[PDB]
Order: C-alpha cells, then sequence, then structure tokens
RNA sequence: CUGGGUUUGACAUGCACAGGACGCCGGCAGAGAUGUCGGUUCCCUUGUGGCCUGUGUGCAGGUGGUGCAUGGCUGUCGUCAGCUCGUGUCGUGAGAUGUUGGGUUAAGUCCCGCAACGAGCGCAACCCUUGUCUCAUGUUGCCAGCACGUUAUGGUGGGGACUCGUGAGAGACUGCCGGGGUCAACUCGGAGGAAGGUGGGGAUGACGUCAAGUCAUCAUGCCCCUUAUGUCCAGGGCUUCACACAUGCUACAAUGGCCGGUACAAAGGGCUGCGAUGCCGUGAGGUGGAGCGAAUCCUUUCAAAGCCGGUCUCAGUUCGGAUCGGGGUCUGCAACUCGACCCCGUGAAGUCGGAGUCGCUAGUAAUCGCAGAUCAGCAACGCUGCGGUGAAUACGUUCCCG
C-alpha cells in the first residue's frame, strides 16, 4: 500500500466534485474516471459511477469500504465459466 | 634467505623457510588454528615426509586466494620448491612423487547455452 | 549465418579502427554525431566512389578524413562543394569540423570501390556475369592483388527466383588471421528489388 | 571407451588408517562433495566397530568385504539375436567396488537413527556374516548358478 | 486416445475432423500412446498450390512418430496425415510378428549382421 | 521503429529538462523530511498538477538512430543489433571480439 | 611539489609510445622521473545475441580494454611545464595532469 | 479493446497567398488529448531569409499483406570431413577418373601405389585465455630486512626482496633415446621438463540442405489504407482459467533443522551514481553524508558450503513452506486489476515419485555462494559470467540413436 507519509491519494477532479457535492447536503450520482482514488470519509453517502472499461457501474459508499479504492468495486474482467 | 611461491587454482602461497623447529606460521596462525582438517595437514607435510626432514625447518607462509584446499595444495608446492632450493640433490625423490608439478586444473569457463561448463539444458523430444 | 565480417575478425590484428578518439562521459553523443556524419556523407555523395570515411576528434576540433576515387567531383574549384560540406557539418553541432579530402592510389584494388562499380553496372542493364568477370580481371591485373572473390545474390536478371553466384581467382584464405582480406559490401538498386554484392580481395599478409 | 580403456584415478592412502580401502569407502559414502562429513562418518563408524569388538577396525572391515565380495555375476548377453542372463566372472576391482557399494547402500537403509551407527552395525554384521549385503551376495551367486546353462557364450 | 490440436488462423471444423480421424489410430499402435499432438497451419501466399500444412506427433511408449503433409484444404490434409501416420506406425510395430522375418534363421544357410558366428577349432580342419 | 514514437521520446526529454530539473525535484525535497509541513503545503497535489511527461519515469532508452526500444546498451546508446554491426566494422574505438 | 601524469588509452603500443616520448621530453628539460609505472588494465565485457530474432543460445562477447600508465616527476621547473603543455600526442591517448 | 479528439496530419521537404510573431509563462473547463482567457514579444534589410498560422498543393504516414518476390542477419546437419575446378584420359551420353586400393591419423592428415597431373574452399597453423620461467617494473599494488606506530590494521616513514599488476621474451618442436614399423607415414615406452605428443578451454562453421526463421531491428518489389489500417489521449488488456504440455526453483529431512562462535575467493559495477562512520527502528528501512570517475572510496574490512559448541530425536515433526488475515517500508504522478521487500499470525500438498525419459568422462557431474546486463522499481527461481568444496565409472561395440 501507499506509504503513510504521503497520505491517501485522491484525484483532484472528484475531490472538488465531492466538495461542491456535500456543501449543499444533496448527493446525486457522480460520474468518475479515476479508479485509483482512495475512499475518504467524505464519500460516506455519495454514489459514484466508476468506470469499468466499457461503462460506469454505480458504487454507493458506506463506512465499511472506507480506505479502499474505487477500483475494487468495478470488476473489470467478466467470467461465467466453461 | 630463500623464498618460493606455490599456486593451485587461484590460490597463491608465499613461503619463507628458516632452519628452526617444526613451527608452522601461516599468517600468524598455527597449523592447527589454520587447516583444521587432517587430510590437509598430511597433504601439507607429505614433501617433508618423503624427504624425511620433518621438524627441522621453521616455516612462514603468506596465504591469499582460493579456498582451504587450494591453499593447502599451493602451500605443498611451495614447500616442495623451497626444499628443492635448499638441498638440490633430493630432486629425484620429490619429482617422482609429483610434488614439483604445478597442477593446471582450473575452473572451466561457463559457456552460453549451457547451464554450467558442461551441463546442458534438459531437452524434451515429445 | 556462415561467415563473420572479415574486418571485424582482424580488427585488433591487421585492420584498424575507422574512428579514433577517446571519451568516457561523452562516448554516447560522440557515437551519435559520428553515425550522423557517416550517414550524411553517405547520402550526400554517391557519384564519386566513397571508399572509407575516418573520424578523429580532439575536444572542440573534429577531423574527418574520407577516401574517394574521384576527389575532383566532391571538391569545389571555388570551394562550393567544400563550402556546402563545411556548412552542413557545422550544422551537425560538430563545433570546429575540418576535412582532408583524399584519393586512393589503386581504385581497382579497393574492395568497396569494386563492389560499388559492379553494383552500378548491375543496376542499369548489365548481366551479372559480365560485371563479375570484368571486375575480377581488372582486379587481378593489379600488382599487389593475390586473389579476389566476387559474389552477389538476389533476383539476378529480374527473375522471380533468388540466386547466389560467385567466382574466385587465386587465393582467398578467409580463415587465416594474418592475411589481410579487404571486404566490400554494397547493394544494387534494381527495378525488381535489391541486389547485394560482396567482394573479397586478398593481397598478401602483414606480419607485425 | 570406443577407442580403448581409460586410465584409473590413483586415490591416496588414508592418513589416520594408512589403507587404500578406507579411502575408497569414504569416496563411496561421499555426497555432494562434502568430503569432511564423509570422513567424519567413516571414522566414527570404524571407531564404533573398534569399541564394540575390541580390535583393529581395518581387519574386521576387510573381513566384512571378503564376506560380501562377489565372484560370479550375471550380465545380459545378445548372441545371435537373442538375449539371456549369462553368468560372468568378476574381476577383483569390480568385486571390491560392488561390495563397498552394497555396504554403503544397505547401511543407508538401516534403522539406527544415524548414518554412523547404521554403517558400524552393517560392517559388524557383514563381518559376522548376517548383514543384508551378505544376503545380496547370496542371491547374486544363486542367480549366477541357476543360469549356468548359458555359461558357454 | 486424447489429442490436442493447435491450429492457427482460419480453419473452421478442421480441429474436430483432425481429432476424430487421428483418435482412430490408437488401436493401430501396438504400445500405449502417451501423447498425441496435431498442428494445422495455412500458407498466407495464394500462390501456393497446397497451402494447408498438417503435422502430427505421437509418443508411442517413448518412441516418437511424426509426419507432415500438404493439401488444398483441411480435410485432404488431415486424411493424408492419417495415411502417413498409419504407414509410420506399421513400420514401427517392433512386436514379434514385425521382427520374426529379420531374426537369423537356419544354421549355416544365410548370413545377417547378428547371425551367430561359426565356432572354430584351434587346429586347421585339414 | 515508428517516426512518431522516436520523436515523442525526444519531446519527453526536453520536457524533462524543462520541468524535472527544479519543479519536480523541490517538491520531492519537501516531502522527504517528516518535519517539513507537507500536508497543508500540498506539495503532493502541486506536483500532481505538473504534466506526467515531466517525470523521468516515463522515459525510454531507445537506440540513438534505429529507435529500437529493447536490447539497449547504456555505454553506446545503441541496440544490440547495431552494436554488433558497427563493432564488426571497427567503428567503436577499443572494441573487439572476446576470447578467454 | 610534484604533479601526477596519468595516461589512459585503448591501445597498448600507443600509450607506451606516449609514455616513452613524455619521459624523453621531461628528461630533456632536466627533471627527475619515476618511470612508466604500470597499472591494472580495466576490462568492460558485454554479451549480445547474434541473431535479430530468437536464437538466444548463440551469443557473442565483446570487451573494451583500457591501459593505464602513471608518470610522476619532481623539481617542477617552468621549462618542463612549458614543454609539457607543448606536446602533441595521438588522439587515442589522453593525459590527466594533476 | 472501449470511449473521447484530429486531419498536409504526431513527424519531414518543396511550390504559393497573407504576416509579425512563433514561442512560452499563469487562470479556468475537461480524465486527458485539447479548448479558451490574461502577460511578453523576432532578428535580416527592402529583397526578403528563419516561425508558424490557416488556406492549400505535391506529400508525409502504416508494428497493413505476401520471409513461396527479396537483401541483410541467423539456426541446423556439423566443427562432421567433406565439396569442387583446370588440363589430360575413358564413354554415343548422362557421366567416370583424379577423390579409388594398402597403411595411418582427430582430419580428403600423411605415406606407398595408381590414367592421371595439379589447384581451390574445407582440416591443421597463424589470434585470445590458461599452466612454467627470464628481463623490465614499483602506485592506489607487495612488505622480507629497517624505524615510527596504538590498538585498528602496511596504519605510517621507508624498501624490489617475495607476490601482484602489464610490457618484451624464452619455453614442446616426436627435439632426444629404445622398440615396432616398406626404413615410409605412423605408433608404443623412457629421459628431461611446469607442461609430451593437435597440454586445457575459447574465437573460427567448406559447397550446400531444410522455399528453416525473421516484411515486427533494418531495408525492400508488388498489393492495400489515407477523413482511415495514419495520429493524440484516458481507462482497460497483454497477468483472464475445467484442463494439457515444457523448462526451472523449493522440498519431502538427522550426510538434517535451529541458535552462538569462527576461517578462507574470484570476477565485476559506480556522477546527478556507489554511497561509509554515526544516530533512530526489531526489520525492511529512515536521517545524515565521509570518501570516491576510483589497484586508493563504496560494494562492508567482502561470501556460503566449511570447522567448533549447544539443542532437536525420526513425528507430516523445531521438516516443508504454499495459501490466507492483520500491520508496514521503498520506488514511482499512481502498487485495485498488477511490484518487491519487512514484521506478527496462519501452517496446504509433500514419506523420494508408473510407463517412459534427460545431462555428464575430471577440477567434470553434484553442491555453495558472489557479480553483471536490462532496470525509477521489480515478476530474476531466468540469462551471461566468477570463484569455494569436489566424486563414481568406462569390461567393450551385440543392441538403441545420429
Amino acid at each position: 500500500p501507499r506509504s503513510l507519509k504521503k497520505g491517501p491519494f485522491v484525484d483532484d477532479h472528484l475531490l472538488k466534485k465531492v466538495d461542491v457535492q456535500n456543501e449543499k447536503n444533496t448527493k446525486q450520482v457522480i460520474k468518475t474516471w479515476s479508479r485509483r482514488s482512495t475512499i475518504i470519509p467524505d464519500f460516506i453517502g455519495h454514489t459514484f459511477a466508476v468506470h469499468d472499461g466499457r461503462k460506469h457501474v454505480p458504487v454507493f459508499v458506506t463506512e465499511a469500504m472506507v480506505g479502499h479504492k474505487l477500483g475494487e468495486f468495478a470488476p473489470t474482467r467478466t467470467f461465467k465459466g466453461h | 634467505p630463500i623464498q618460493t611461491v606455490g599456486r593451485r587454482k587461484e590460490a597463491v602461497v608465499r613461503v619463507r623457510l628458516v632452519p628452526g623447529t617444526g613451527q608452522f606460521n601461516l599468517d600468524g596462525r598455527t597449523l592447527e588454528n589454520y587447516f583444521p582438517n587432517k587430510v590437509h595437514q598430511q597433504l601439507i607435510k607429505a614433501p617433508l615426509v618423503t624427504v624425511d626432514r620433518v621438524d627441522q625447518f621453521d616455516i612462514y607462509a603468506h596465504l591469499d586466494g582460493g579456498g582451504p584446499s587450494g591453499q593447502a595444495g599451493a602451500l605443498r608446492l611451495a614447500i616442495a620448491r623451497a626444499l628443492i632450493l635448499v638441498q638440490p640433490e633430493d630432486r629425484p625423490a620429490l619429482k617422482k612423487a609429483g610434488f614439483l608439478t604445478r597442477d593446471p586444473r582450473a575452473i572451466e569457463r561457463k559457456k552460453y547455452g549451457l547451464k554450467k561448463a558442461r551441463k546442458a539444458p534438459q531437452y524434451s523430444k515429445r | 549465418g556462415q561467415k563473420i565480417n572479415p574486418h571485424g575478425f582482424r580488427l585488433g590484428i591487421t585492420t584498424e579502427w575507422k574512428s579514433r578518439w577517446y571519451a568516457d562521459k561523452q562516448y554516447k553523443d560522440y557515437v551519435k554525431e559520428d553515425v550522423a556524419i557517416r550517414k550524411l556523407l553517405a547520402t550526400g555523395l554517391e557519384r564519386a566512389g566513397i571508399a572509407d570515411v575516418e573520424i578523429e576528434r580532439t575536444r572542440d576540433r573534429v577531423r574527418v578524413d574520407i577516401h574517394t576515387a574521384r576527389p575532383g567531383i566532391v571538391i569545389g574549384r571555388r570551394g562550393t562543394e567544400a563550402d556546402r560540406i563545411r556548412a552542413d557539418l557545422e550544422k551537425l553541432t560538430g563545433k570546429q569540423v575540418q576535412l582532408n579530402i583524399l584519393e586512393v592510389k589503386n581504385p581497382e584494388s579497393q574492395a568497396q570501390l569494386v563492389a560499388q562499380g559492379v553494383a552500378e553496372q548491375l543496376s542499369n542493364r548489365v548481366a551479372f556475369r559480365r560485371a563479375m568477370r570484368k571486375a575480377i580481371q581488372s582486379a587481378m591485373r593489379q600488382p599487389n592483388v593475390k586473389g579476389i572473390r566476387v559474389q552477389c545474390s538476389g533476383r539476378l536478371g529480374g527473375a522471380e527466383m533468388s540466386r547466389s553466384e560467385f567466382y574466385r581467382e587465386g587465393r582467398v584464405p578467409l580463415h587465416t588471421l594474418r592475411a589481410d582480406i579487404d571486404y566490400g559490401l554494397y547493394e544494387a538498386k534494381t527495378t525488381f528489388g535489391r541486389i547485394g554484392v560482396k567482394v573479397w580481395i586478398y593481397k598478401g599478409d602483414i606480419v607485425g | 571407451p570406443r577407442k580403448g580403456p581409460a586410465p584409473k584415478r590413483p586415490l591416496v592412502n588414508d592418513p589416520v588408517y594408512g589403507s587404500q580401502l578406507v579411502t575408497q569407502l569414504v569416496n563411496k559414502v561421499l555426497l555432494e562433495g562434502k568430503k569432511s562429513l564423509a570422513e567424519r562418518i567413516v571414522y566414527g563408524a570404524l571407531e564404533q566397530a573398534r569399541e564394540k569388538t575390541g580390535t583393529d577396525p581395518v581387519v574386521t572391515l576387510k573381513r566384512a568385504l571378503d564376506n560380501v565380495k562377489p565372484a560370479l555375476e550375471v550380465r545380459s548377453r545378445r548372441v545371435g539375436g537373442a538375449t539371456y542372463q549369462v553368468p560372468v566372472e568378476v574381476r577383483p576391482d569390480r568385486s571390491t567396488t560392488l561390495a563397498l557399494r552394497w555396504l554403503v547402500n544397505f547401511s543407508r537403509q538401516r534403522r539406527e537413527k544415524t548414518m554412523v551407527e547404521r554403517l558400524a552395525n552393517e560392517i559388524l554384521d557383514a563381518s559376522n556374516g548376517l548383514g543384508a549385503s551378505v544376503k545380496r551376495r547370496e542371491d547374486t551367486h544363486k542367480m549366477a548358478e541357476a543360469n549356468r546353462a548359458f555359461a558357454h557364450y | 486416445m486424447d489429442v490436442d490440436v493447435s491450429t492457427d488462423g482460419e480453419l473452421p471444423g478442421a480441429a474436430e475432423y483432425a481429432r476424430e480421424k487421428i483418435g482412430r489410430l490408437s488401436r493401430r499402435a501396438h504400445r500405449p500412446v502417451l501423447h498425441a499432438r496435431v498442428r494445422l497451419t495455412r500458407h498466407g501466399d495464394p500462390a501456393v498450390e497446397r497451402p494447408v500444412i498438417a503435422q502430427a506427433n505421437l509418443d508411442v511408449n517413448g518412441r516418437q512418430v511424426r509426419a507432415q503433409v500438404e493439401g488444398v484444404n483441411a480435410r485432404e490434409a488431415v486424411d493424408r496425415l492419417e495415411a502417413r501416420l498409419r504407414s509410420r506406425l506399421e513400420r514401427i510395430a517392433e512386436h514379434w510378428e514385425a521382427r520374426r522375418g529379420g531374426v537369423p534363421a537356419e544354421a549355416g544357410r544365410e548370413w545377417r549382421h547378428e547371425s551367430e558366428p561359426a565356432r572354430r577349432p584351434g587346429y586347421f580342419p585339414r | 521503429a515508428k517516426k512518431s514514437k522516436i520523436v515523442k521520446n525526444e519531446q519527453r526529454r526536453e520536457l524533462v529538462q524543462r520541468y524535472a530539473e527544479r519543479r519536480a525535484e523541490l517538491k520531492r525535497t519537501i516531502r522527504d523530511p517528516a518535519s517539513s509541513p507537507e500536508r497543508r503545503a500540498a506539495a503532493v497535489s502541486a506536483l500532481q498538477r505538473l504534466p506526467r511527461d515531466s517525470s523521468p519515469v516515463r522515459l525510454r532508452n531507445r537506440d540513438v538512430v534505429d529507435g529500437r526500444p529493447r536490447g539497449h546498451l547504456r555505454k553506446f546508446g545503441l541496440s544490440r543489433v547495431r552494436v554488433r554491426e558497427m563493432a564488426h566494422r571497427g567503428e567503436l574505438p577499443g572494441v573487439r571480439k572476446a576470447s578467454w | 611539489q610534484k604533479i601526477r601524469i596519468r595516461l589512459k588509452a585503448y591501445d597498448h603500443e600507443a600509450i607506451d609510445a606516449s609514455a616513452r616520448k613524455i619521459v624523453e621530453t621531461v628528461t630533456r628539460t632536466g627533471a627527475s622521473v619515476v618511470g612508466p609505472v604500470p597499472l591494472p588494465t580495466e576490462k568492460n565485457v558485454y554479451c549480445v545475441i547474434r541473431s535479430p530474432h530468437k536464437y538466444k543460445d548463440s551469443r557473442e562477447h565483446f570487451e573494451m580494454r583500457t591501459h593505464k600508465r602513471l608518470i610522476d616527476i619532481l623539481d617542477p621547473t617552468p621549462k618542463t611545464v612549458d614543454a609539457l603543455m607543448r606536446i602533441d600526442l595521438p588522439a587515442s591517448v589522453d593525459v590527466n595532469i594533476q
């Protein structure tokens, strides 16, 4: 994982997006493209449309998944079996 | 004084022989602190045994390169050369024993395409 | 892959390096500017037979010596060719770049010139047997040449099948290290493709 | 070996026992080039045998060798496009080699919790003629005798 | 018998046909087959009169049997490969029925390489 | 290889010398000492705003003429294919075939 | 005060020629020398694959060998110095003056 | 691959019209490409040159196709000893002879014969390294004899003595002796020598074969795309897994595991790199920077197997380490897909492996560690080298392969 001195990494785009999103206490779906951004306690209620490679899958954040990345919740490869 | 050298597969031995007792001085350590292996000691003292001049030469030696076995072999060649320098007329006895011959056996160079000098990669026909 | 390049086989024994300088930090850029110089001289001059190009460097000044069979063609009577090459060698960031144009004593005894002539004849209309025979006879007519082998391969005569042909005269001991074999390779531009011509010339041996 | 026999390696006499055969034994028990460990194992086994019997270890070791040394051994021979088990006389050097190899292996499959004790026990039982190497010599002699019909070629 | 087919490019149905045709050769082999591989390739150049190339490899109890054929389509290549493999397996048999005519016979009539040499007395017959 | 990619490698190098020389190095000096106040400084965030091409981590040692991206040698800046051909022609001073 | 004269060249005969010519000129100017003390040869080895494609098992080895000679003088009279900076040498050999 | 842009284009050079800016430096929007806004603005010299703008126009650009159109490079039979030519002779001719026969050799190597006489490419030699010695040679390398040393040692003044480093040279040539030999090649043994019979190992690969491999190092004929198969960007993929094959590493243990002490290498690398002493962590590591372009400093003064001592006592174990949970370090804009390493915990299969099959003849196999290239980091157990310890066996060509 990322070293502690650098702190968590979040892209500026969705950062400013969630800051303007929570300033008026209304949480609409946010369409995003940085799967590498960590979950911050400022996302607890916001619903992210994180990219997959083809489309965007809704991700509704909770307290449990804080500290992970938006990428773990958009599974890329699809496998159904042989 | 007299000084000769012995070389055995990357081990170099400088020997300084004086006519004292059978004290073995190898870089300030004795024959027991050094070379703690009886076979190595016998290999060391074989020229003295065949020349029967055991315990009448104080030996000072400089050791560098190689491992214990190579150092022992180079040291034995060194005492053989020193003895041939001290008393020439014993050359038959040492030479027929082979102690006057430098051993030209070195690590074979590793070759490309082979894992080792001669070991070849496993080949599957199927 | 049958035969190694004869020049590289005897690089430290008989033949000599074509570039002479020393660099420790600036080896890479020295090589870059050297290959730029060589390619620029290659494209710029093609009428006169360019046999060899030497490069010498010492700090700011750069000394380039080249051998041609027709020095007058590459040199300007008022220096026009000299002016052009000097200016476009300054453009190569060589700082002070200085040239010695030279001329080879025996054009037919030099492998590169022989290959260039054979390929030039091959390009327009000439049958390859004529070219090889003429080159071989002209080379053996020279006094110091002890043996020449000429070989070019490709779609010879515009045929659909690639072929390899070669003739030899005298002695060509490629395996002998002290023997000096002058090696020349140059590619013939034909309407049906590319024909590559190799020439080996053996002139005695040098014992150092 | 297509162009003739190859020369043999003249290995040296042992320093602390002065016999050729103990050196042959240490080279037989040698693994991965760890010669020091091999000599330690062999010397420990010889000293254990000396302690148990009370006499020289070399003499009892030689007795074990003669007890396990084979004389008739069987090799497959193809004569006239057919293969059979033909009993063949064994040269002294090969008999010694086979005896030592049998001793070392059958000691390696003993159950005395340590290689030194296994080897000492195997040499002692071969000296008294009860070891598994002695048995193996019995079976190889039995097989050589049972195929005596093919000894003519 | 199980066969794995490693085709390339475009050869629809070639894998199944090759599998079914080759798997029928197990009974012809007189020893168990440990592995069996088939490869189908096509020549890119339209100038080739027989573009499709089929290769096979069978491990007949350690004995390697292989063949290679050319055809104008997958079916013809597979069939010719089957024919060649059958011929090779016939020539490999090595069981007794396949080597009964080569074993030396009679006592003095006929000679072969492995024929039993005649026994000769020490003295000339006279 | 491809002319566009040969060129783009050079463009990265001129970008690197322009930016990584001081801009993308002072921020690293800020982040090194835990004593230095990095968190409010946003030296991480400021250095994110810089172009990716500033970072030398995006560079690629290609053959100086050929453009070959693999089998490169740092001593000569040349591909393994080109080094073999020019050494054989006696173009690199003090280079020859080996034996030992 | 003495200064170190350091030679590094890829060619043995060239650096030996320069060393002897340099001791000749400094002895002409009347200076005490130590002689061309030999130094260990530096060997840089590279291994390359012959073929452009595949065929990894076939490799070709190259080296570059650098020879070093050490020249040390004494009594640095200005005439020897002025001679030292007025020497022409083959481009292959470099000189380090310290 | 999905999506977002772009077209004389991401990049060249030439014909034109208009210029004084191109170009940067910051703001905003955007995932970015990019777009927009704010600030700075060419030197020639009167004809225009350098820059770009657009408008264009030739054109660029293709890791697009065909290695059965090719060059170049390479593998392979095979480092096997063979492949040919000139003249002559025989035959209607394809062709033969020479190149076959006897002997001999690693060898078409050589000798004797011979309708053949010679020659060329091959063999061998010339090149490198290694094993012995002589002369030269003393720093950053040695230190035997001398002095200063303080524990820290060639550390220091000094010295060529011995190594060592690198230059030159000598030395193996059946040179000599004895015996077989056609008195010929050649062969067996002995002396001398460091080395004896191409000393050991390299580099070197004949004519050709297999339309062998490579239009993806590069070049290239022909065909095809050209508002795209060119070109820019973000994300993803090349890491997907019911299986099959192949090359390796680690094991299944006592010839061993763990703990403590302790001895010996070679080779190589290092400038925006190696990085020491010290301090802080348990440990990856962090801070810090001595000295080094390096026979000097750093890679520790360099190793591990080894030796000594203690413990474990034959068990799925103090074996084995996979898998998994938690916690961290470093590189990098960024370790989710998808890095390495560290700590604690977890503790799978595995009891020496069927048919079958592989490598190796001596410093070899086996085993142990070290280094380098690529490289910000690493999937490295891979590859290329280096040294340490170091065996067994070869009766002999009937069988298998070439």
